[PDB]
RNA sequence: AGCGGAGAGGUA
DNA sequence: GGGTATTCGCCGTGTACCTCTCCTAGCCC
DNA sequence: GGGCTAATGACGGCGAATACCC
């Protein structure tokens, strides 16, 4: 559940790209067409994406990763 | 979009290419048919459509014949919202001058035709004329006339020579005006007028005129010939109850504007004589400048209900104009209002919400996932549905109201915690259940207050509410360390009953395994829930890395200890909840528990503290009685001997051996002992008031009177309410303001009688009025401090420098009064700390001084300590992050962006609601004594006086730190002095208030030098002992006649002989003023350090923080000597009395006036330094800026108005004060320009200039000398480069006109201007936006 | 009382006051001075821009929210637009740069 | 869809 | 003529909300 | 009745505008 947001804090120490980088994350999971990395208790996309922050999988590195390597594949599949 | 924002005068071709239409006809409506007419002020043909897609006459139903006008009656079909913006215009007849340049005070055409105002109002209403195209004629062109001499004018220049009248003229003027000649005449009269008066009014009509060719202006552009009319939807005509139309002020003013105009034009087609059309254009000048700004000319003219209609000034001006009302605080849609009551049973970071406000709020959400699931179809089956409120739709809000978060409000909403964010649980009922902590928070008792609900609809707003206005983030307030989640009086009951113990009771002095058993023991009812148990406890310690260590004991405590220590998590010594734990105790228990374990553990152990807190102030039962409050049976003993002592006392003014103000000083002296005596009575039998056996005999304890619990706890009320409950109650002011002879002499448990419930009656009656009118300053005070911060953003990581303040522990001249390690704590310091083992470095020159730091700067006994401060942060634009140090709401240094402006004020002006509003030395412990800046003697007995007034008396510690602090003036008699070790509780010094003493320095004689008998002394025998003593008269006293000689004293040896100051070759002469007796009388031979005469002799409220903010020049200003060297006096009396100053090396062209009513520190032998003391009186701050520097007048600041908080107890740490100082000396003048581009006398921001010279630092040439002023927080809002943040503030008018003239044109940088346009601010997430804005260009 | 979306008004295309007209709440001034103390920019930016103020705005997030997309697209104010036109209606010429 | 200004009282 | 010195006109004066009434007259048709 | 219309009870403060004084 969601309590704090002190320890995605401690993987991410400015705690407003915090926010910039859960809405980009939690917005490429509503919007977008991908599935949760994490197991959902049924939650909402933003209790979902700061769980995400939580186990560190994600921040602003790993998403310049998936926009540039999905932008990859995006590139492969024009020919 | 778009970037700046450039405004500028009006071209009337720029009118003409705004507008569509002349609008010619004053009629609007037919109101017959609904159809406005063919050109009225509301017209479809010049403005566009009135319904969606037709014409006026009905020809294109059709949405096919869409952007092709009509030919019956012309309007171009479009949509109806063209009729929004669509300007128009109106031809005038006559020139008409623009009200505002006219008179804004200082106008900009009377400086601009250097012409004095009272004409120019008398050329605009036609009662004189003017010169224009003067030439061959004895008429200057500026030359105005009356009427009669312009008949004179009429016969002797009647020839080709003119002379007109009215806007024309002005026309004509400003029309035939040169301006680079002027520049050059003007500049060419700043050389050659030596006068101070014709240097300012030149140099702002040389900025007038330099800024305004560099400007996009013309000065004729100002006299308006084209009035452009306002578009017709913006200043509608609505119909009220009926078929009437509810007047708009507008249409009235723009009707007045178009009669006057269409019957000047009628009377400029038949041709009327001179003086019907001067009315005529006078009305019309009446009408225009009725329009602009209404009620600036010094009637108003009333609409109707002779009432003053409202202008366009008025549309924008005042609390009810577009940026007070419509722009920066709007009104928003998906939100709600209700009262709040409790509900007890919730987690913190979750509230209350009813079912009713959740289903009107979230129908967009229900609709969106009706669609989802396909319950409905269309948004009107949907809408039915909701409607309808189904048992499916109450599944759905329970689905959508899972995980969001809202963003609830208080309406006075002062601090940054008025918004915060929860997540709702649905309430069967009506109104908002609401978490008890956040109501500290709120300052929300449930009285019947109402809270507003918002919802964050996007997603990046729900992020933001969850990431930082959950109520779980804001624990700290950004004020202070403090916490705010302080559990405030249910629950303290609860604890100090509980954590509490008696002598004997249910199962004393057993042993339990641990506090289950002692739990199991009290809902067994087998023993006390406060008697004394030896239990067994285990507790963990984190000394290693994060690692809690176990050990277990046999403590001694109570079972309700025990019970409560089954809630404390596992980070905490067991002595933190051995105490009886009053509301002090609790609050530093949840600081340890965060400043130790973290954030979760301290949020679910404040849950745990609270609902335990209900359970045992539910289960015990505290109440209140009329048997509780206890009278002491010594009160009326004491009222009886009052009695005789007023009576001794009365008896005494009987006969009339004792004054009216003996009588009232003594009265008052008695009547208040003998109130403390009862004070002392009730507080003794409510605190000791149980009496109970041990088993044995007796003892005596803490008593469990209720009403004493709620005192001790601190739940409510303090000694000195209780006190007037039980004891008599105090001594009533007076509405005079005075004090009131006869007290109060029976309480509340008691009756009052008649009058004194009367008195009493004043009391609180002045109460209330205080609390009304003192929130009425302190709204605007706030609202003043966060329009003159409001713009600083934490915009850089370091600044890379080593300036800073030095920060010392306040000494008042008693105990310290606030310690050094709460105004060091959580601030970078300046470079390393230089611990006393001298050149040992305990901190390095860059280290944030969190606790571990500064309790080795305790230990050491750090004296001084120089520190990073935002004053003198080298940040450009901004504040850099080692300049500021922590949050205070997160236990680290601050991030880059959370805008410090802001909270700084909030911060500051919200406790202003809990302001008010309306010999020798005795040194006290036992240290040694260190003299500051000494210029002593030793006298013939051997005590120590000192020649200086600036010698400051430190009593130092054991240690080395300074521990008292005092001021010793000047020829007082010491008993001890530097490096003598005092005992404690030793008289160290003396002397005389109603002497000013001329103490000598060496010894030898005494010769009344240029004294004589008349003239400057004067013969007056004393009359009570026979040694007479000539008086030294003061200046005016005396006549002109004798008033050119200078009484002295010269110290002369044996032989006459110039006997000196020791170590100069100056002789020790004192040239005498005014009010000295010289008592030795002449030929004396002297000793040290005796008189060689006797010179005999406010509100800290809210307006005090708001006249130091405002930085007013206080009453009596004590007045400074602007340069060092010896001084003397000057000319007597020519207005005041002249100084004369004189450098030693430097040239001494300063000198100035004093008024002669300030007995003066200096004499002609005194030599001073730059900035030091001349007189008495408060301490000015402009000149504290311009002499002792920077450093010293936010010093100067934050200890006074950290002196004005801190008597009345409410912490603000210091640096939001200095940061609003950051913000008052951002202006700053320029001594020397150098190799830039400023004029001399030029006033501009520090940050321009500094970048200014920075970058000609790039080059090899020199920039310019700056000096920083010091601006109110009112005028240095206005004085802004960002205009519409002061449009936003007071004085709209005079903000828009002088960025007319001055072309001004914004890049914004800045919050309010962004709240204005309506974009993402530049503070915290939107300041990374502006990072990749910015990035980009 | 509460107010999803009901009316606005006719000279700003704000939300009406009060409750017997069905109409919002005023988000007053000194919260938006909260907000900027918070670091809450989006909040604010959907508080004076989206919920408030441009009618294409709102009309946008009606159906983004409808469908299932939280996304807000600014515009400008309609108010400071409106201001625009008064200071411009008065004889000052103001513009927007590019 | 049809809601602007005064003036009065109250609410915390 | 400068050099204060008064004085004299303008700006300002708490935050939301709730309730109610009451909204042009002149006038000659 | 009705279609249509053409004042005096603030106070502080602050910078220009005389006042007057030498
Ligand atoms: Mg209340
Ligand atoms: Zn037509
Ligand atoms: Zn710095």
């Amino acid at each position: 559940a969601r309590v704090t947001v002190q320890d995605a804090v401690e993987k991410i120490g400015n705690r407003f790209d915090l926010v910039l980088v859960a809405a980009r994350r939690a917005r490429q999971m509503q919007v977008g067409g991908k599935d949760p990395l994490v197991p959902e208790e049924n939650d909402k996309t933003t209790v979902i994406a700061l769980r995400e922050i939580e186990e560190g999988l994600i921040n602003n590195q790993i998403l310049d990763v998936r926009e540039r390597q999905e932008q990859q594949e995006q590139e492969a599949a024009e020919l | 979009e778009f970037d700046a924002i450039k405004i500028a005068l009006a071209s009337p071709d720029m009118i003409r290419s705004w507008s569509f239409g002349e609008v010619k006809k004053p009629e609007t409506i037919n109101y017959r048919t609904f159809k406005p007419e063919r050109d009225g002020l509301f017209c479809a043909r010049i403005f566009g459509p009135v319904k969606d897609y037709e014409c006026l006459c009905g020809k294109y139903k059709r949405l096919k014949h869409r952007g092709v006008i009509c030919e019956k009656c012309g309007v171009e079909v479009t949509q109806t919202k063209v009729r929004r913006e669509r300007m128009g215009h109106i031809e005038l007849a006559s020139p008409t001058a623009h009200i505002w340049f006219l008179k804004s005070l200082p106008s900009r055409i009377g400086l601009l035709l250097d012409m004095p105002l009272r004409d120019i109002e008398r050329v605009l209403y036609f009662e004189s004329y003017v010169v224009i195209e003067g030439g061959m004629t004895n008429l200057e062109r500026q030359q105005i006339l009356t009427e009669e001499q312009y008949l004179d004018a009429l016969e002797e220049f009647g020839d080709e020579f003119d002379a007109k009248m009215g806007a024309e003229a002005i026309q004509a003027l400003l029309k035939s005006m040169d301006l680079e000649q002027e520049c050059e005449q003007l500049r060419e009269e700043l050389n050659e007028t030596n006068s101070e008066t014709k240097r300012k009014k030149l140099t702002k009509r040389i900025k007038l005129l330099e800024a305004f060719v560099q400007s996009g202006n013309k000065p004729e552009w100002m006299i308006l010939t084209v009035l452009p009319v306002l578009p017709p939807d913006l200043r509608p005509l609505v119909p009220l109850d009926g078929g009437r139309f509810a007047t708009s002020d507008l249409n009235d003013l723009y009707r007045r504007v178009i009669n006057r105009n269409n019957r000047l034009k009628r009377l400029l087609d038949l041709a009327a004589p001179d003086i019907i059309v001067r009315n005529e254009k006078r009305m019309l000048q009446e009408a225009v400048d009725a329009l602009l700004d209404n009620g600036r000319r010094g009637r108003a003219i009333t609409g109707s209900n002779k009432r003053p209609l409202k202008s366009l000034a008025d549309m924008i001006k005042g609390k009810q104009g577009r940026f007070r009302q419509n722009l920066l605080g709007k009104r928003v849609d998906y939100s709600g209002r209700s009262v709040i009551t409790v509900g007890p049973y919730l987690r913190l970071h979750q509230c209350g919400l009813p079912k009713k406000m959740a289903l009107e709020l979230f129908k967009p959400f229900i609709y969106g996932k009706l669609e989802l699931r396909g319950l409905a179809t269309t948004i009107k089956a949907a809408k039915k549905m909701v409607e309808r409120e189904e048992a499916v739709v109450w599944d759905i809000l329970d689905e959508v109201i899972r995980e969001h978060p809202v963003l609830l409000n208080r309406a006075p909403t002062l601090h940054r915690l008025g918004i915060q964010a929860f997540e709702p649980v649905l309430i069967e009922g009506k109104a908002i259940q609401l978490h008890p902590l956040v109501c500290a928070a709120y300052n929300a008792d449930f009285d019947g207050d109402q809270m507003a609900v918002h919802v964050p609809l996007t997603l990046e707003a729900q992020l933001e509410a969850r990431a930082l206005m959950m109520s779980t983030n804001n624990i700290l307030s950004p004020a202070n360390g403090e916490p705010i989640i302080v559990p405030s009086q249910d629950v303290v009951l609860g604890l100090y009953y509980m954590t509490r113990d008696c002598v004997n009771a249910k199962g004393e002095g057993m042993v339990l395994t641990g506090p289950k058993e002692a739990e199991r023991l009290y809902r067994s009812g087998l023993a006390s829930l406060h008697a004394r148990v030896k239990v067994r406890i285990t507790e963990y310690e984190k000394d290693a890395n994060g690692e809690l260590v176990a050990k277990t004991s046999l403590k001694d405590t109570t079972v309700g200890r025990a019970i409560l220590w089954m809630i404390v998590p596992k980070g905490l010594p067991y002595s933190i909840v051995n105490q009886a734990l009053g509301k002090k105790a609790i609050s530093k228990m949840l600081n340890t528990c965060y400043r130790i374990l973290g954030l979760k553990p301290t949020v679910i152990f404040a849950d745990q503290i609270m609902y335990t807190g209900f359970a045992y102030a539910a289960r015990s039962g505290a109440s209140v009685g009329i048997d509780d409050m206890v009278i002491p049976e010594k009160k009326h003993e004491i009222i009886s001997e009052a009695e005789a002592e007023v009576a001794e006392i009365q008896e005494q003014f009987q006969s009339g051996l004792v004054t009216a103000g003996e009588r009232y000083n003594k009265v008052i002296d008695i009547w208040a002992a003998a109130n403390d005596r009862v004070s002392k009575a009730m507080m003794d039998n409510l605190q000791t008031e149980t009496v109970i056996n041990r088993d044995g005999q007796e003892e005596k304890q803490v008593s469990f009177n209720s009403i004493y619990m709620m005192a001790d706890s601190g739940a409510r009320g303090s000694a000195a309410q209780i006190r007037q409950l039980a004891g008599m109650r105090g001594l009533m002011a007076k509405p005079d303001g005075s004090i009131i002879e006869t007290p109060i002499t029976a309480n509340f448990r008691e009756g009052l009688n008649v009058l004194q419930y009367f008195i009493s009656t004043h009391g609180a009656r002045k109460g209330l009025a205080d609390t009304a009118l003192k929130t009425a300053n302190s709204g605007y005070l706030t609202r003043r401090l966060v329009d003159v911060a409001q713009d600083l953003v934490v915009t850089e990581d370091d600044c890379g420098t080593h300036e800073g303040i030095m920060m010392t522990p306040v000494i008042e001249g008693g105990d310290v009064k606030e310690p050094l390690r709460d105004r060091v704590l959580g601030r970078v310091t300046a470079e390393d700390v230089l611990k006393p083992g001298t050149a040992d470095i305990l901190v390095p020159r860059n280290t944030l001084l969190h606790e571990q730091w500064c309790d080795l700067l305790e230990e050491n006994s750090v004296d001084a300590v120089k520190v990073r401060s935002v004053v003198s942060c080298d940040t450009d634009f901004g504040v850099c992050a080692h300049c500021y140090g922590r949050d205070l709401a997160r236990g680290h240094i601050i991030n880059k962006g959370e805008a410090i402006g802001v909270i700084a004020a909030q911060s500051i002006g919200e406790p202003g609601t809990q302001l008010t509003m309306r010999s020798s030395i005795q040194v006290k412990n036992k240290g040694s004594i260190k003299l500051s800046n000494v210029k002593s003697v030793v006298n013939s007995s051997g005590k120590l006086v000192i020649t200086s007034r600036n010698t400051e008396l430190k009593l130092i510690d054991e240690f080395g730190r300074t521990k008292e602090s005092y001021k010793v003036p000047y020829g007082a008699v010491l008993a001890k002095g530097d490096g003598e070790q005092v005992a404690g509780g030793e008289t160290v010094a003396n002397w005389d208030p109603h002497t000013m003493p001329v103490i000598t320095e060496v010894s030898g004689f005494v010769r009344f030098t240029d004294m004589i008998d008349g003239q400057t002394i004067t013969r007056q025998t004393d009359e009570l002992t026979g040694l007479s003593s000539l008086v030294v008269l003061d200046s005016a006293e005396r006549t002109a006649g004798g008033k050119d000689l200078r009484p002295a004293l010269k110290i002369v040896d044996a032989q006459g002989n110039d006997v000196l100051i020791p170590g100069t070759d100056m002789p020790a002469q004192y040239f005498l003023p005014g009010k000295a007796i010289v008592q030795l009388e002449d030929g004396v031979q002297i000793s040290s350090g005796d008189t060689l005469a006797r010179i005999p002799q406010i509100t800290g409220g809210l307006p005090r923080v708001a006249d130091l903010f405002e930085a007013r020049r206080p009453k009596e200003p004590a007045i400074l000597a602007e340069i060092s060297g010896i001084v003397s006096f000057g000319k007597e009396t020519k207005g005041k009395r002249r100084l004369v100053i004189t450098p030693v090396d430097g040239s001494d062209p300063y000198e100035e006036m004093i008024p002669k009513w300030r007995q003066l520190n200096v004499f002609e032998g005194e030599r001073v330094e730059r900035g030091d003391v001349i007189s008495d009186g408060p301490e000015a701050p402009h000149d504290i800026l311009r002499l002792r520097g920077v450093h010293a007048v936010t010093r100067y600041i934050v200890n006074e108005v950290q002196d004005v908080y801190r008597l009345q107890g409410v912490k603000i740490n210091d640096k939001h004060i200095e940061v609003i100082v950051r913000q008052m000396l951002r202006k700053a003048t320029i001594v020397n320009a150098g190799s830039s581009d400023f004029l001399e006398g030029e006033q501009v921001e520090y940050s321009r200039v500094k970048i200014a010279n920075r970058e000609l630092e790039a080059n090899g040439k020199v920039g310019a000398t700056y000096s920083r002023d010091l601006l109110g927080i009112t005028k240095a809002s206005l004085a802004t480069e960002s205009f519409i943040s002061a449009a936003s503030f007071q004085e709209t008018t005079r903000v828009l006109t002088e960025a007319a003239v001055a072309g001004k044109r914004d890049e914004l940088r800045g919050l309010k201007e962004n709240v204005i346009v309506g974009r993402l601010i530049p503070a915290g997430t939107g300041y990374a936006y502006h990072q990749d804005r910015m990035r980009r260009r | 009382h509460a107010r999803s979306t009901g009316s606005y008004s006719l000279v700003t295309q704000q939300p009406l006051g009060g409750k017997a007209q069905f109409g919002g709440q005023r988000f007053g001034e000194m919260e938006v001075w909260a907000l900027e103390a918070y670091g809450a920019a989006y909040t604010l930016q959907e508080m004076l821009t989206v919920k408030s103020d441009d009618v294409n705005g709102r009309t946008k997030m009606y159906k983004n929210i409808v469908d299932g997309n939280h996304q807000m697209e600014p515009g400008m104010p309609e108010s400071f637009n409106v201001l625009l036109k008064e200071i411009r209606s008065l004889g000052i010429n103001i513009e927007l740069e590019d």
